[PDB]
């Protein structure tokens, strides 16, 4: 019985992994092996003074000036085409949300005109992390759904309801389900 | 109690292993489709092979069709 | 289930169901359990009661003394909100994980509001009790009340009454209550009105809970569990945390107004009900008198007073009934009837006669 | 189909700060339509015979009214097809458009492959020396598999049969192009275009009045330039050696493909193993394909701003462009050790800077 | 991810990464190592 | 819908108040409920037995209605030619129909003895029914006639075999014939792109070598490809043999004596082994140089430098005489 035997293989491996579980926080093992840690530690005094130092300083200068020209913050660079950030934006309070909207409007207009702001308008720190408390919550909420619902490749009915059947939940987002109607006036999913 | 909450938290620690198991299952269901399509591949590419290889791969069953032309010359 | 360790499969394959498969090892000599109630108390105040009958499934329940008769003009609707938020996110579990785990254990669980109590309960095999005690106590020990859960749960506050529009009997119950005690205590509605959706913010919920959900206002009850394990796993739940501190609350006596009310709708009967107050309620000494009289008259048999003297002597009544509802400190007792809508004036006369002669009884019926 | 026309090309709402760099798609489409018109009217008088194809093309120029104009418009608009495509690609490498326009980017790559094939098939039809020997080379390049090359040729060597089927294929492929263009635009408008600033913004504005006029302006410029080059011949875009009849036993003494093929040619000059040659093309195209799912290759959350303005570090796309131009330069020259040496330097740069795009 | 319809681009991702590893292995064998063993 | 009506005045077709094409006799009720009664008091023609076609009841309406040139169909009922301002008054004494226009623009509904509101109530279209209506209008009970067979005589009952095997065998048979035919079609279509039966690539040739001079290269045509024949000088031979000491270094090692069975005669296929171009005279090793990607060959044909993977290929050849060679 092939399937039950390979079951046995999988089960024993999982039990090994289970038996080694800690019961409390334990610091992660380093990201680099001891050889590379040694080599980096040896070459630090030259590499950081001549190359890495100036690279990491020039980078922040470039970023800051570009953000100040337009009056953006750093966390204004993230999109809502990203599910986690979409959730984070859903969880925002009114004031932060309104200010973000305003800054994005102004940045669009300024990049259209290609005119610098006066230097007295540029006196602020652009790298404040104002989205962090919300991104962490979004990550939690979207991780639990994977754990509790996404753990298997579920089976569906194909090309029915406007969805392909392989997992989508919004109609006509893929080519083989384009053009839902041939007559009439159509409609929108949001008005069902 | 801490103990019970710990057990409940840990219930899903092995997500990646369960996903590998899912890979295994779906590929086991899928992979036999290779036999129909393999036969058809071979069906199409058989008459491209050398006559000797056609004779060999069919254990000598296949031979040149006899249509009454191109016979030997005394 | 990442693979499975046992490969033997269905070891009873092909054995008919009228042919036993038990080995002599699995026989026992029966010893009953003992089934008188066992009573205990935690140090923080919680009272625990348990019984065992040797069934395989257990019943677990947490009882809180927080009904709707304890609300006021600033609070109306808060108890419904709390019930509609049961098994939502708490300190150490999320809403999704909680409900999904309860589903996968195989259990059925829920919460119920009344006019004097709030109840949480669950049920499945008795071997799962240690996993269920947390999830029941969580709701009263440390809920979070995140705004985006309150907002998403709102429509269930309105559907609760939207369904009452096709349950005439229950509808009449609510009319009786709000007419008997007008605008006070037991009179309050069991649901959120439109005026009740304003104060749907976490601070009001939390401030209400701080006044009622202390341990000495609670009871935990278990059936088909071993009492020392129940005590152990309940003690292990409150040991790390500070519970809501006690409060010396006071309760006002209901004021009975009585009165009259009508509500028309296309139903093909005239539904009518008349009632009088029970002084003292469940704490009055005459709790048995009313409950005997209800069976003399006819509860919700065919040799009862109403069945003989109303239903068998009039062609135009579909049903006549006596009802009796009691609370800690007041109640009501009365008669209910469905009649042909053209003869309501006769329905009133019949009811008046019946009330007329409840005072007197004969020993056969008694 | 009018309601769709209005939804997508009149009421569709864009971002205010879309400058000219977002107009080149429309332009390549227009060069497609135009190339199709001139194609069809050239087909009415072309002869698909190895004995007489060449003289067939000469007859149009010499003895037909306005004969010269259609041939030269068709010849010159090809260069603009490729120039506009390369600008259009580089814009989206610069912006990291493929971050969220995944399937659009894939469709783009397929369209570019279609265009390469179409152009090369066209390049054989006038049937001069360069045509014959180019066909010989590219057919020998795809030799690894037995019998596939005599089959695709039709014959043991490049022949009239080869001309006939190349002509039919060159007829057909552009229209398949058009179908894939519709698919392209479906994926595009499913998402919505990016800004030059790479932010999300509500300061949108409708298409018909503002952006339609910019499209029209650039269209005027392009029609202008095509006619300038076509009528006066300012640049030597095409080498003279296709003007000589074919000889099957003598090669031309100096060889230069059309400019849009020179970089590829450079590779074939400098890598020793022929299979290594072919694998470089395959690998680079696979690398470009791989950019479609760059969000998955890392767990840091991605942004579209590459902060290339004022930056002393420049960016990998700019190094890619300069490496490619250097390869064109070396493509053009004779085979000599020093050219090959700097060739190999440039080739290593071209490969590495493509690999490295995934490493954010 | 759960509740999403993109199912064929992940496969292409893995195939492409595979294929590049392949190609680079073979190229190292063909263009460098085999000649090197004539110079070793 | 996309379809118009055609209500218009017409001079070939008089209005229906003037000339109705249907049989214009209708009964009238005071209230349509009364039509119930007649359905349970009349006789019906379909309740009674007939056996021959000649016994079928005869239509009430006349055959002689519609006339004109080239009009096949001679009988119609309804038309939409428009009514005038003042319609023809129905004569209710003859049971003529009163409906729509003829109620609105006529005095027909007037009665001396009755209120007007009561009188108009009898002229809704439900209050009229033709003569013969209750007697002739069918009302089926089923789609099936008891004189025809339904599933009851064809159902496979208790005791029957299972037929799934047969059904699926039937369809599998259809499909395997289908697939054989499809494969044949694709095979023919593929084969049709293959080389034609006139080409055949067969042949052999011979070459006379008297006219050749030392240091010269002659070129000839063979099986579609060029072939070089060279009369090497002593120094060409020496150049070739000096590099035999460096055979270690070559991409395709071979010694000169194999390539020149007669040392002074060199023969090769004139084609670059890289991608098929034809090498030119010269290069760094006094042999040949390919312009397409820069491969070099020595004075014996061997690949010394560049991307080409092998030496120039030796053709199958024989020296027929001291001064004549055979190719193929
Ligand atoms: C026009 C179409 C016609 C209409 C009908 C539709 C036709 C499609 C039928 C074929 C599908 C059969 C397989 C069924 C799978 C069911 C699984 C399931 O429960 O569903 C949920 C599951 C998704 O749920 P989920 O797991 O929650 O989603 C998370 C993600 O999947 C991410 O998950 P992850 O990241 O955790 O990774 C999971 C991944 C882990 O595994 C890997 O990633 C492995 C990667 C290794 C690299 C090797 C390549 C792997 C792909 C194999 C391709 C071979 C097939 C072709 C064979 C050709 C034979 C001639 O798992 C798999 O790859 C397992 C599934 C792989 C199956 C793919 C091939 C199935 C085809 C079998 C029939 C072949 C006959 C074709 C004949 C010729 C014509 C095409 O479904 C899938 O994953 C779908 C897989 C199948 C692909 C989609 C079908 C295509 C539809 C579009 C049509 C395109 C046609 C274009 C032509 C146009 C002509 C003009
Ligand atoms: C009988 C009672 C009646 C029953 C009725 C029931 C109902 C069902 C019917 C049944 C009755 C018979 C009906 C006749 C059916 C058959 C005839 C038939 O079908 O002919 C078709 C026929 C095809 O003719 P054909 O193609 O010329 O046939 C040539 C032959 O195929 C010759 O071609 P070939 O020789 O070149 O074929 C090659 C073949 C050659 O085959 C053979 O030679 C095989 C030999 C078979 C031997 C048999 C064995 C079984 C018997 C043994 C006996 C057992 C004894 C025990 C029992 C008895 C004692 C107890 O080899 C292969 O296929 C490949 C080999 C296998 C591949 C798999 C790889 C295996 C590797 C082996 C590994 C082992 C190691 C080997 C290595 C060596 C070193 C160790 O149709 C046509 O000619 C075309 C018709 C035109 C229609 C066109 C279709 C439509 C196209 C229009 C489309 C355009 C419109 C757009 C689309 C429209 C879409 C809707
Ligand atoms: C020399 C050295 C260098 C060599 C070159 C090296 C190159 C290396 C780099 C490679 C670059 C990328 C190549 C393509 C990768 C595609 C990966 C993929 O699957 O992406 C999934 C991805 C979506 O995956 P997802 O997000 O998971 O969504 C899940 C959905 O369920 C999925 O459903 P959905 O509805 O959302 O998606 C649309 C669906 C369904 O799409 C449709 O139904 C569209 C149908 C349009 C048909 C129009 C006629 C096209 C005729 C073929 C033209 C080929 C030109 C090739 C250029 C060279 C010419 C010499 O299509 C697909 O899912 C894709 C199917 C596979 C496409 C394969 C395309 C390339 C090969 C095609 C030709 C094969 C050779 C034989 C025929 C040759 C004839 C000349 O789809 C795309 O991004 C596709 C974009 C459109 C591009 C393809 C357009 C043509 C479609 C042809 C379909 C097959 C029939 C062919 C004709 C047969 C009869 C004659
Ligand atoms: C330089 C030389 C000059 C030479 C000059 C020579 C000039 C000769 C001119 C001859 C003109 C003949 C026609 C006179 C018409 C008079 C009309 C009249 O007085 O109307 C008064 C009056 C008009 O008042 P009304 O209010 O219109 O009432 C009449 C109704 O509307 C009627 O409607 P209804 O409902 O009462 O009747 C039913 C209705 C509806 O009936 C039906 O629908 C029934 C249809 C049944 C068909 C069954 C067919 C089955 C067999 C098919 C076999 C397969 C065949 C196909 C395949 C074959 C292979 C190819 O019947 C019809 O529609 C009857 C149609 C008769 C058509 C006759 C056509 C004759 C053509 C003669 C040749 C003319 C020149 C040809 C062209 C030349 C080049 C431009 O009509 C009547 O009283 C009725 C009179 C009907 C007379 C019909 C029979 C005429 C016989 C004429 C004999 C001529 C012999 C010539 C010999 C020449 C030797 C040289
Ligand atoms: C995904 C698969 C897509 C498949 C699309 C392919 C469609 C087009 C197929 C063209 C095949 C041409 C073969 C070239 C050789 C010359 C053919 C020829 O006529 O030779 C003469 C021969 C006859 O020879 P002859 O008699 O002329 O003389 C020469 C003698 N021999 C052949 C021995 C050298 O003709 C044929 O037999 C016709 C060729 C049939 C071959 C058909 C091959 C079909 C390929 C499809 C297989 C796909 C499998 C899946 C692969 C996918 C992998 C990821
Ligand atoms: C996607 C492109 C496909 C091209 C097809 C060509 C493939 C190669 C040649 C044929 C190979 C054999 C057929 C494949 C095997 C059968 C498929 C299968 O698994 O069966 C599923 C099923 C088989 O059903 P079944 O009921 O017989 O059995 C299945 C049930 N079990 C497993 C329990 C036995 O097929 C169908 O139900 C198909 C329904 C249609 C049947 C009639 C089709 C006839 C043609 C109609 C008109 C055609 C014109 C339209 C085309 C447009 C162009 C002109
Ligand atoms: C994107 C679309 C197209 C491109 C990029 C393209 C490209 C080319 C190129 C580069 C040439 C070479 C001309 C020369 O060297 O002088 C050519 C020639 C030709 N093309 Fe196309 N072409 C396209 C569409 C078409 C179409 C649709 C047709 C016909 C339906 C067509 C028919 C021809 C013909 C007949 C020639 C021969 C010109 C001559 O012999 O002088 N082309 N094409
Ligand atoms: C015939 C070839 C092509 C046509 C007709 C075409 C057409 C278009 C059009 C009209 C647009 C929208 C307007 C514009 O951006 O100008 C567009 C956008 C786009 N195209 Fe193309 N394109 C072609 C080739 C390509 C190629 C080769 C690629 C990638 C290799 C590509 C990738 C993209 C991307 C990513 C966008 C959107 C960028 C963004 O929104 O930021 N396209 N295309
Ligand atoms: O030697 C060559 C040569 O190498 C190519 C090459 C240029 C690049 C081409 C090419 C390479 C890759 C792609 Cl994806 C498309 C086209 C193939 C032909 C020519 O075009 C040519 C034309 C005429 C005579 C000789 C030659
Ligand atoms: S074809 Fe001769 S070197 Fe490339």
């Amino acid at each position: 019985q092939f399937h039950r035997e390979i079951g046995k293989l999988f089960a024993s491996y999982s039990n090994k992994i289970t038996a080694n579980s800690p019961v409390q926080y334990v610091p992660s093992p380093p990201t680099k092996g001891k050889v590379r840690r040694a080599l980096s530690s040896a070459l630090m005094p030259v590499w950081f003074k001549f190359f890495r130092g100036p690279l990491d300083r020039w980078n922040l200068a470039v970023m800051a000036k570009y953000l100040r020209d337009h009056g953006l913050m750093y966390d204004d660079l993230y999109s809502d085409k990203e599910p986690v950030f979409a959730r984070a934006l859903e969880l925002l309070p009114p004031d932060i949300q309104a200010a973000r909207f305003r800054r994005l409007m102004r940045g669009t207009y300024l990049n259209h005109l290609r005119l610098y702001l006066p230097v007295h308008e540029q006196n602020y720190d652009p790298f404040i992390p104002y989205m962090a408390p919300y991104v962490e919550e979004a990550k939690f909420q979207l991780q639990e759904e994977e754990e509790l619902l996404g753990y298997h490749m579920w089976e569906g009915v194909w090309y029915s309801g406007g969805v392909t059947g392989f997992g989508d939940k919004e109609p006509g987002e893929h080519f083989l389900v384009a053009l839902p109607n041939l007559y009439g006036a159509g409609g929108s999913p949001m008005q069902a | 109690s801490r103990a019970v909450y710990a057990k409940l938290w840990a219930s899903t620690a092995q997500y990646t292993q369960r996903r590998h198991y899912a890979w295994y299952q779906i590929w086991s269901r899928v992979i036999p489709w290779s036999v129909p399509w393999g036969i058809f591949a071979m069906w199409m590419v058989f008459p491209a092979m050398p006559v000797e290889y056609r004779q060999a791969l069919t254990f000598g069953i296949w031979q040149k069709p006899n249509i009454g032309t191109h016979g030997p010359d005394p | 289930y990442v693979g499975k360790e046992n490969t033997k499969g269905n070891v009873y394959e092909g054995i008919p169901l009228d042919q036993s498969i038990l080995e002599p090892a699995d026989l026992r000599d029966y010893v009953p359990p003992h089934s008188n109630i066992q009573y205990s108390k935690l140090d923080n105040g919680l009272r625990i009661a348990s019984m065992d009958r040797g069934g395989l499934t257990a019943s677990l329940g947490l009882f809180v003394h927080a009904g709707t008769r304890f609300e006021d003009v600033t609070n109306f609707g808060v108890t419904h909100m709390i019930q509609n938020l049961a098994f939502a996110s708490t300190a150490h579990l999320s809403l999704l994980r909680t409900v999904k785990t309860i589903e996968v254990l195989g259990a059925n669980a829920g919460c119920v509001v009344g006019r004097e109590h709030l109840v949480y309960s669950a049920e499945c095999l008795r071997s799962h009790m240690p996993l269920l005690v947390p999830m029941l106590t969580g709701n009263v020990l440390f809920p979070r009340f995140l705004p985006w859960e309150l907002k998403a749960c709102k429509e269930k506050l309105i559907m609760a009454r939207k369904r009452l529009e096709h349950m005439p009997d229950q509808m009449v119950s609510e009319l009786l209550h709000t007419t008997a005690w007008h605008n006070n205590t037991l009179g309050h509605k069991l649901h959120c009105t439109e005026r009740s959706l304003g104060h749907y913010n976490p601070d009001v919920i939390r401030h209400y809970m701080l006044q009622h959900f202390s341990p000495e206002n609670m009871v935990f009850v278990g059936v088909n569990v071993n009492h020392d394990e129940l005590c152990t796993w309940l003690m292990r739940a409150f040991v790390d945390y500070n519970a809501i501190p006690p409060s010396k609350r006071t309760v006002a006596s209901p004021v009975y107004t009585g009165g009259d009310v009508r509500l028309e709708t296309p139903s093909p009967h005239a539904h009518m009900a008349i009632a009088f107050e029970t002084p003292g309620g469940w704490n009055g000494g005459d709790l048995v008198a009313y409950s005997v009289l209800q069976t003399i008259l006819g509860g919700g048999g065919m040799y009862t007073r109403l069945y003989l003297n109303v239903l068998n002597q009039n062609e135009w009544v579909e049903s006549a009934m006596a009802f009796n509802t009691q609370y800690t400190d007041s109640g009501i007792f009365g008669l209910y009837m469905l009649a042909d809508p053209t003869k309501s004036a006769n329905a009133v006369k019949v009811m008046a006669e019946q009330f007329g002669k409840m005072g007197s009884v004969t020993k056969e019926e008694l | 189909f009018m309601s769709l026309f209005r939804a997508h090309l009149v009421f569709y709402r864009c971002a205010l700060n879309l400058n000219s760099s977002y107009n080149f798609g429309f332009l390549v489409a227009m060069t497609f339509v135009l190339q199709i018109i001139t194609g069809i009217t050239l087909a009415f008088r072309y002869t698909s015979e190895a004995s007489c194809a060449f003289a067939s093309v000469q007859h149009l120029v010499r003895e037909v009214a306005a004969g010269w104009e259609f041939r030269m418009l068709h010849a010159t608009t090809a260069s603009f097809v490729f120039l506009c495509i390369l600008i259009h690609m580089t814009r989206g490498l610069y912006n990291w458009s493929y971050s969220y326009l995944t399937t659009a980017w894939m469709s783009g790559l397929v369209l570019y492959l279609l265009t390469i094939a179409t152009a090369f098939l066209g390049y054989v039809l006038p049937w001069g020396q360069m045509s014959f020997w180019g066909a010989t080379v590219i057919t020998n390049l795809l030799s690894p598999i037995p019998y596939l090359v005599p089959w695709l040729l039709g014959g043991y060597y490049v022949s009239d049969v080869t001309l006939k089927r190349f002509f039919v294929l060159h007829f057909i492929l552009p229209f398949i192009g058009c179908i894939i263009i519709v698919l392209h635009i479906f994926y595009l408008h499913l998402n919505g275009s990016s800004n030059p600033a790479g932010i999300d913004t509500a300061l949108k504005v409708a298409f018909y009045p503002h952006m339609l006029m910019t499209d029209a302006k650039c269209l005027s410029y392009l029609i202008g330039l095509i006619f300038l080059q076509a009528a006066f011949g300012l640049m030597e875009l095409s080498h003279p050696d296709n003007s000589i009849p074919v000889n099957r036993f003598v090669t031309p003494l100096h060889i230069v493909p059309e400019w849009y093929f020179l970089a590829y040619y450079a590779v074939l000059k400098v890598i020793p193993s022929k299979t290594g040659g072919l694998l470089v093309f395959m690998s680079s195209l696979i690398n470009l394909g791989l950019l479609s799912e760059i969000r998955a290759l890392n767990t840091r959350m991605l942004i579209r701003q590459q902060f290339m303005t004022r930056n002393v570090v420049s960016g990998w796309v700019i190094i890619w462009v300069y490496s490619m131009i250097f390869l064109i330069i070396i493509g053009s020259a004779i085979p000599q050790a020093t050219y090959i040496l700097y060739g190999r330097l440039a080739t290593i740069l071209y490969l590495t800077t493509g690999l490295v795009l995934c490493l954010y | 991810s759960y509740g999403n319809g993109t199912v064929l681009m992940p496969i292409v991702r893995r195939v492409f990464i595979g294929a590049l590893v392949g190609i680079y292995a073979y190229a190292a064998t063909d263009v460098v190592l085999i000649p090197g063993y004539a110079q070793l | 819908s996309v379809h118009s009506h055609n209500i218009r005045p017409d001079k070939h077709e008089l209005p229906a108040s003037e000339v109705p094409l249907y049989y214009n006799r209708f009964d009238q009720a005071d209230h349509p409920s009364l039509w119930q009664l007649e359905e349970e008091q009349q006789r019906k023609h379909l309740d009674q037995e007939v056996t021959d076609v000649s016994q079928l009841v005869e239509p009430v309406s006349s055959p002689h209605q519609t006339e004109g040139w080239f009009k096949r169909l001679r009988y119609w009922h309804y038309k939409e030619t428009a009514e005038p301002t003042f319609p023809r008054t129905p004569d209710l004494s003859k049971g003529e129909l009163a409906a729509g226009a003829t109620v609105t623009r006529t005095s027909v509904w007037h009665d001396p003895n009755e209120p007007a509101i009561v009188s108009v109530s009898r002229f809704a279209p439900d209050n009229f029914r033709a003569v013969g209506f209750a007697e002739n209008v069918p009302n089926p009970e089923s789609t099936n006639s008891d004189s025809h067979p339904d599933f009851r005589e064809y159902r496979l009952g208790p005791g029957s075999v299972d037929r799934r095997p047969f059904v699926y065998f039937m369809s599998a048979s259809y499909f395997f014939i289908t697939a054989s035919m499809m494969r044949s079609f694709l095979c023919k279509w593929v084969h049709y792109w293959w080389v034609s039966r006139d080409m055949l690539a067969a042949g052999t040739t011979e070459v006379d070598l008297r006219p050749i001079q030392e240091g010269m290269t002659a070129v000839f045509k063979w099986r579609g490809k060029p072939v070089f024949v060279r009369h090497r000088t002593a120094e060409d031979i020496a150049k070739a043999q000096a590099d035999d000491a460096l055979i270690g270094t070559m991409k395709d090692p071979q010694l000169d004596s194999e390539r020149c069975p007669r040392p002074q005669w060199l023969i090769n296929i004139g084609v670059c082994t890289h991608l098929g171009c034809i090498p030119t005279d010269g290069g760094n090793y006094g042999g040949w140089f390919c312009p397409c990607h820069g491969s070099h060959y020595d004075t014996s044909g061997r690949i010394r430098l560049g991307p080409a993977p092998s030496n120039l290929e030796l053709p199958p050849t024989v020296f027929l005489d001291d001064h004549t060679v055979k190719l193929g």
